[PDB]
């Protein structure tokens, strides 16, 4: 089984895309199929599925007339409609083919509209297990631009010391894009150093904390300031870290 | 509501299980299946209705169910099945969910399991003339790298204003995260207390701050 997902990309919130998927070495016209979404790097959900003639569409509460799905089974194409996105909405997209090979097993008695065509009254339905994945098209949603971090500072105190060492740190908040660069006391201090990776909010604004452990005796003899760089937005910021 | 535990492992050529409970909505009447995400690929059918194996699917794996509870088993522990499983659960001609699991991550030990060392910031009060509050949990120093963290005000689970990163390799070839909470100035001094529940391999350890 193959498909390829397409058509993600960079978009504000309240703005619309189509997405689209070519499917191949199956007979594409006799399976239902499915979108489901996964954020980097949570777990997997579950978009939307359209059975093998169209007929019947499914969609999630989340997306529920916001999102919709399509075919042509003409093309063999997948097609999911996405409008009014939010950055909620912001993850990597699978398409995935359903397991049932589903058939028309009542039809109606009267032609349409015109065309001279007839369509299916009932149908097994969609399984709905998914079988084949695609690689998947990545989709964010944010209107987030460059922007530079506000450093603040993770003081140490009687929760934050064990065993005479004591645990104190900077935090860098909002900024985009990546990466920033983070040392203490302009790299005088490198033992006990421990710069977290960052992690991507839903704002699509990165935020990340640089921790240092020290023995808290140096506490009011030593000063520790942490040395935040984001050369994107031009910042360069030292702050001091005071009980 | 696919509740699914965060980290499985165990010694090379070992036998494994993996949970997948819920409630009566779901599996209370329905069938099961069982996914297989590798790192850096998308996911792959694994077993379908409870207990039907593919082809390509090899007869160490298998599937079982009872009650609103379904499991995945695994013999012969090796290196191919490091990975992250899923377990879904599609009811859908009638309601949703309609959902996947957790879900869980399959690890091969090389050394002894290690619970995880966290430390919790409160927010600073450079922050708080700001109009903003934000918790940081630092969880440092564990094995297998997959942690489940929960966020309590007094007791109450909180849900809303959570970021959690994925666990990253650290230079001694443990593993390290960090949750943020996010929260206003009122909520922060409302409360009693706020905690970070940090679970890992059946082992649970808690922080907790206050202003």
């Amino acid at each position: 089984v193959q498909l390829v997902e397409s058509g993600g990309g960079v978009v504000q919130p309240g703005k619309s895309l189509r997405l689209s998927c070519a499917a191949s070495r199956f007979s594409f016209n006799r399976y239902g199929m499915h979108w489901v979404r996964q954020a980097p790097g949570k777990g997997l959900e579950w978009v939307a599925a359209i059975s093998y003639d169209g007929t019947d569409k499914y969609h999630a509460d989340k997306v529920w007339g916001r999102f919709t799905i399509s075919r042509d089974n003409s093309k063999n194409t997948l097609y999911l409609q996405m409008n009014s996105l939010r950055a909620e909405d912001t993850a990597l997209y699978y398409c995935a083919k359903d397991l049932r090979e589903d058939e028309c097993e009542e039809w109606w008695s009267d032609y349409y509209d015109f065309g001279k065509q007839l369509p299916c009254r009932k149908s097994r339905g969609v399984a709905g297990i998914f079988d084949g994945w695609g690689q998947g098209t990545m989709v964010t949603v944010s209107s987030a631009s460059t922007k530079g971090p506000s450093v603040f500072p993770l003081a140490p105190s009687s929760k934050s010391t064990s065993g005479g060492t004591a645990a104190l740190g900077c935090l860098v908040k909002d900024y985009f894009p990546e990466p920033v660069t983070v040392s203490w006391n302009s790299g005088a201090l490198t033992s006990g150093v421990h710069t977290f990776p960052a992690v991507l909010q839903s704002s699509g604004l990165y935020s990340l904390s640089s921790v240092v452990t020290v023995p808290s005796s140096s506490l009011g003899t030593q000063t520790y300031i942490c040395n935040v760089n984001h050369k994107p937005s031009n910042t360069k910021v030292d702050k001091r870290v005071e009980p | 509501v696919l509740t699914q535990p965060p980290s499985v492992s165990a010694a090379p050529g070992q036998k494994v299980t993996i949970s997948c409970s819920g409630s009566s909505s779901n599996i209370g009447n329905n069938f099961v299946s069982w996914y297989q995400q590798r790192p850096g690929t998308a996911p792959k059918i694994l077993i379908y209705e409870n207990n039907k194996r593919p082809s390509e699917t090899p007869d160490r794996f298998s599937g079982s169910k009872s009650g609103t509870s379904a499991t995945l088993a695994i013999t012969g522990l090796q290196t191919a099945d490091e990975a992250e499983y899923y377990c879904a659960t599609w009811s859908a001609s009638l309601s949703s969910a309609r959902v996947f699991g957790t879900g869980t991550r399959i690890t091969v030990l090389g050394q002894p399991k290690a619970n995880p060392t966290v430390t919790l910031f409160p927010p600073s009060s450079e922050e708080l003339q700001a109009n903003k509050a934000t918790l940081v949990c630092l969880i440092s120093d564990f094995y297998p790298g997959a942690v489940t963290v929960a966020w309590k005000a007094d007791s109450s689970p909180v849900k809303a204003g959570v970021e959690t990163t994925t666990p990253s390799k650290q230079s001694n070839n443990k593993y390290a995260a960090s949750s943020y909470l996010s929260l206003t100035p009122e909520q922060w001094k409302s409360h009693r207390s706020y905690s970070c529940q940090v679970t890992h391999e059946g082992s649970t350890v808690e922080k907790t701050v206050a202003p």
